[PDB]
């Protein structure tokens, strides 16, 4: 019914500048004060900074200076400007309401989708899909060299799900992310059924279907 | 009056018989004598009831009147122990706690038979104890199996004996028909066993489904209306003898045959020599009948199931008819998809229709539909294929072999006698299927994996050692075949010791039959695997071989049980080295 | 300072079971202002408890808060697979801009232990023509979460040429899975034969190993 939408966060050069907007659907929020918390990649949750209904803006000590919260209430969104980005920026900003009867209380009920947000000085570079070919055993896909993060990888169009492990992405020794998503499939469906994983990186605009088939 | 219904359109013999069979897949602990009596006093009961349908006593249920009979014996735990639980119940309470309490796997000693000459002879003394002896003894051991057939297989048994006993060579005449009717005898348990899991574990959609597609590729040239009122009649059947309404199923059956037969010219061209038959012969004549020849020039289905304007609205008017006549026409057009293949495509045509239906442009979405078979027929086509390539390089023996290892270290946790058994039959689904072409292939094989695996399940039921198998059986009864093959190696599974005397052959092993010593090794080979499971390849085949030409030698050493004795609690280390 | 720790970093218990999460924070928290939020894998968090102890609704009852000023308690009184999350507590402080949450705690279902089935796939020939080669080897649903993954090429063992990602633990089954690897350029792969994954894990008597020999079928 009532979920917040946000979206405006990617990839920033060091000392670049960011907003990221936070739009509500199925409430007024108007009436509503809204926070911003940050979570960087493997660590925990980082209160930002808060707007309420009236203009009034509290930020985190750290926070105060680079980034800043406001709202176009003729629009039903509230923002938040991130300037002078450090690579310790990069995080899941997820934007999150104070739950009506609070304000200074550290009580969120509705949160975000969670925009993430990699601040790093390197360019966007999509990602290059390998077979990992079957040796019931299984097979999967390798996701090689792309930045920045997310990537989602679906089999056959979303056909296959039971068995399919994606694994979480780590940095290559080259600055580049790279993943493998498997899935376990009954030996004898090899070559008889037909195995596809669809890679998609929004971030560069590129998608990928490469067909899984075992070698030899 | 029911009984008395039964008794007249049966006839004295096959009632007396039905009953027997009754009473002794109940109580399959009570002596033979025990149910003769009681047999013999509901056959009198019968006869009053004939002779006066009004009789007192004679309009109450078969299930009263029979759980009556069967409770005043009953009463003894110190024999059954708590079938006299359902005796304290009222019908059907009392029926159905009966059939729960059908043990699959009575703790029955195999009944080995007797030379030639003692049979004949028993035979030639009490022609009808001899028989009612059979009877009892088959029904006991094998709780479910299908009551009219067992008459049928009964009539044989006699003949055999009738024609063999005044022969030349009695052994020689009597012996293979003996063994081809133990044969079909577990087989015709077997696969009814799988049939009443069916309707008691899935329900009767289930089964009349499976039935729309048997008997739709066994009649292709019958019509869908006359498919479907034979599937029903069948069902009612198969579900009265899975009940333990013998007597009624065994009636119905009888009136199912005569109205086959008197619309042959409706069904199929193969029944004519069945529609001679005397009625028991008649009965199980046309369970076995040849698929009839397809009809010439048979249409596309696409036409009706995917490009028709009416798909969904069909699909959603009466969903059991339109997929009915989906599963019939794609049925009657594949005599070479195993029953349980044509299931899956109907199952799929099914869900991509569920999906789709609903959809801003449906006609579309399932425009491919057909498409989606492909991978499904081939699967089985080519683990068929392979598997029979293997078993047609290793032999019967050495193709068990691989299966044993195969299936043990899929499910270690599984009895090594059991893993043996289920084992051995699994691997006979080689030379029982290779042997047909590619087009008589999946459904010999696949239909007959079924059967085994459901034994399997119905086996594993009793005492659950393994959840995988647990999930298998459970699951879709259609797919167990792939959900049991699909399992790989349980790295979980922890060493079974090793008891150097599991590993230590003595003499009594030189005077078994080839058959026997291969039963001895494959134990041994289970034992192997699971004291050394995850980390063991063809190095077992390399022990197996070793064992071979190891009792091979021993058994030929002179020995004095020697070769054997010092070469086993010693010689086990010699070979424990890998 | 403010510093609020909350302990412990992570634990295991049963189904059933009752698991106990502690948030110790420096400078008492202000009234009350003490909430316990759930944050499951990708989804955002979730407000379970707030005033130190009222729940929200649409929270399980199972879930309960206590305590005092600079210690608060979230007890799950008997653990359900559903509850495999990671916990967090916020605190306030009298400064509003000092808002604070936990180090939070990860809780993981105990369930038999589970030896990795392995799998290892050599490079692709696409990738080859690339100049990389990317050796993975797979150890699918097992439990514990710690094992051990050796590379040995031509019984080479390696270090500092392959990096290892793993799932969280899954919805079904509880257990995870662990991909391993191992890059080497082409002219580093083709210039071997043996290559090997050695796993060593708590479900297994014996380390296994899962290798392939360059170029063969």
């Amino acid at each position: 019914e009532v979920q917040l939408l946000e979206s405006g966060g990617g990839l920033v050069q060091p000392g670049g500048s960011l907003r990221l907007s936070c739009a509500v659907s199925g409430i007024d929020l108007s009436n509503y004060a809204i926070n911003w918390v940050r979570q960087a990649p493997g660590k925990g949750l980082e209160w930002i900074g808060i707007i309420w209904a009236s203009g009034t803006t509290f930020y985190a000590t750290w926070a105060k200076g680079r980034f800043t919260i406001s709202r176009d209430n003729s629009k039903n969104t509230v923002y938040l400007q991130m300037n002078s980005l450090r690579a310790e920026d990069t995080a899941v900003y997820y934007c999150a309401r104070t739950v009506p009867g609070y304000s200074t209380a550290p009580y969120f009920d509705l949160w975000g989708q969670g925009t993430l947000v990699t601040v790093s000085s390197a360019s966007t570079k999509g990602p290059s899909v390998f077979p990992l070919a079957p040796s019931t055993a299984a097979l999967g896909c390798l996701v090689k060299d792309y930045f920045p993060e997310p990537v989602t990888v679906s089999w056959n169009s979303g056909a296959l799900t039971s068995g399919v492990h994606t694994f979480p992405a780590v940095l290559q020794s080259s600055g580049l992310y790279s993943l493998s998503s498997v899935v376990t499939v009954p030996s004898s469906s090899l070559g008889t059924q037909t195995y596809i994983c669809n890679v998609n990186h929004k971030p560069s605009n590129t998608k990928v279907d490469k067909k899984v088939e075992p070698k030899s | 009056s029911e009984v008395a219904h039964r008794f007249k359109d049966l006839g004295e013999e096959n009632f007396k018989a039905l009953v027997l069979i009754a009473f002794a897949q109940y109580l399959q602990q009570c002596p033979f004598e025990d149910h003769v009596k009681l047999v013999n006093e509901v056959t009198e009961f019968a006869k009053t009831c004939v002779a006066d349908e009004s009789a007192e006593n004679c309009d109450k249920s078969l299930h009263t009147l029979f759980g009556d009979k069967l409770c005043t014996v009953a009463t003894l735990r110190e024999t059954y122990g708590e079938m006299a639980d359902c005796c304290a119940k009222q019908e059907p309470e009392r029926n159905e706690c009966f059939l729960q309490h059908k043990d699959d796997n009575p703790n029955l000693p195999r009944l080995v038979r007797p030379e030639v000459d003692v049979m004949c002879t028993a035979f030639h003394d009490n022609e009808e104890t001899f028989l009612k002896k059979y009877l009892y003894e088959i029904a006991r051991r094998h709780p479910y199996f299908y009551a009219p057939e067992l008459l049928f297989f009964a009539k044989r048994y006699k003949a055999a004996f009738t024609e063999c006993c005044q022969a030349a060579d009695k052994a020689a005449c009597l012996l293979p028909k003996l063994d081809e009717l133990r044969d079909e005898g577990k087989a015709s348990s077997a696969k009814q066993r799988l049939k009443c899991a069916s309707l008691q574990k899935f329900g009767e959609r289930a089964f009349k489904a499976w039935a729309v597609a048997r008997l739709s590729q066994r009649f292709p040239k019958a019509e869908f209306a006359e498919v479907s009122k034979l599937v029903t009649d069948l069902t009612k059947v198969h579900t009265e003898c899975c009940h333990g309404d013998l007597l009624e199923c065994a009636d119905d059956r009888a009136d199912l045959a005569k109205y086959i037969c008197e619309n042959q010219d409706s069904i199929s061209s193969k029944l004519k020599e069945c529609c001679e038959k005397p009625l028991l012969e008649k009965s199980h004549c046309i369970a076995e009948v040849e698929n009839d020849e397809m009809p010439a020039d048979l249409p596309s289905l696409a036409a009706d199931f995917v490009e028709s304007k009416d798909v969904c609205k069909n699909y959603a008017e009466a969903k059991d008819v339109f997929l009915g006549m989906f599963l019939y026409e794609y049925a009657r057009r594949h005599p070479d998809y195993s029953v349980v293949l044509l299931l899956r495509l109907a199952k799929t045509y099914e869900t991509t229709l569920e999906k789709c239906c609903a959809a801003a442009d449906p006609h579309e979405c399932y425009a491919k539909v057909f498409d989606e078979f492909k991978p499904l027929v081939e699967e089985p086509q080519n683990l068929i294929k392979q598997n029979c390539e293997l078993f047609e390089q290793l032999g019967e023996y050495k193709f068990q072999n691989a299966l044993l290892v195969r299936y043990t270290k899929k499910v270690p946790q599984v009895s090594t006698p059991t893993l043996v058994e289920v084992s051995r039959n699994l691997g006979k689904v080689g030379s029982k299927c290779c042997k047909h072409p590619e087009a008589k292939r999946m459904p010999c094989a696949e239909d007959y994996l079924s059967v085994v695996l459901n034994q399997l399940c119905v086996l594993h039921e009793k005492t659950p050692v393994s959840d995988r198998v647990t999930k298998c059986c459970t699951e879709s009864l259609v797919n167990r075949r792939p959900c049991f093959s699909a399992l790989e190696v349980d790295e979980t599974y922890v060493p079974k010791e090793f008891n150097a005397e599991t590993f230590t052959f003595h003499a009594d092993i030189c005077t078994l039959s080839e058959k026997e010593r291969q039963i001895k090794k494959q134990t041994a080979l289970v034992e192997l695997v699971k004291h050394k499971p995850k980390a063991t390849k063809e190095q077992l085949k390399a022990v197996m071989d070793d064992f071979a030409a190891f009792v091979e030698k021993c058994c030929k050493a002179d020995d004095k049980e020697t070769c054997f004795a010092e070469e086993g609690k010693k010689l086990v280390a010699a070979s424990q080295a890998a | 300072d403010i510093q609020m720790t909350q302990s412990p970093s992570s634990v295991s218990a049963s189904v059933g079971d009752r698991v106990t999460i502690t948030c110790q924070s420096s400078p008492s928290v202000w009234s009350n202002f003490l909430s316990w939020y759930q944050q499951k894998p990708g989804k955002a968090p979730k407000l379970l408890i707030y005033e130190a102890s009222k729940l929200t609704s649409g929270v399980p009852s199972r879930f309960s808060g206590s305590g005092s000023g600079t210690d608060f308690t979230l007890t799950i009184s008997s653990l359900q697979p559903e509850d495999f999350a990671t916990y967090y507590c916020g605190g306030g402080y009298s400064s509003i801009s000092d808002t604070t949450f936990g180090g939070g705690t990860k809780v993981e279902i105990k369930r038999t232990v589970a030896a990795p089935s392995v799998f290892i796939f050599p490079p692709s020939d696409e990738q080859l023509k690339s100049g990389t080669a990317s050796v993975v080897c797979l150890l699918n649903n097992f439990y514990p979460r710690e094992a051990k993954v050796q590379w040995k090429v031509d019984n080479a063992l390696q270090s500092g040429n392959s990096q290892e990602s793993v799932t969280e633990q899954d919805s079904k089954d509880s257990t995870y899975s662990l991909s391993s690897t191992l890059t080497l350029s082409k002219a580093d792969y083709e210039k071997h034969k043996v290559y090997a994954c050695e796993v060593t894990h708590q479900g297994l008597s014996s380390p296994v190993t899962k290798s392939f020999n360059r170029g063969e079928c």
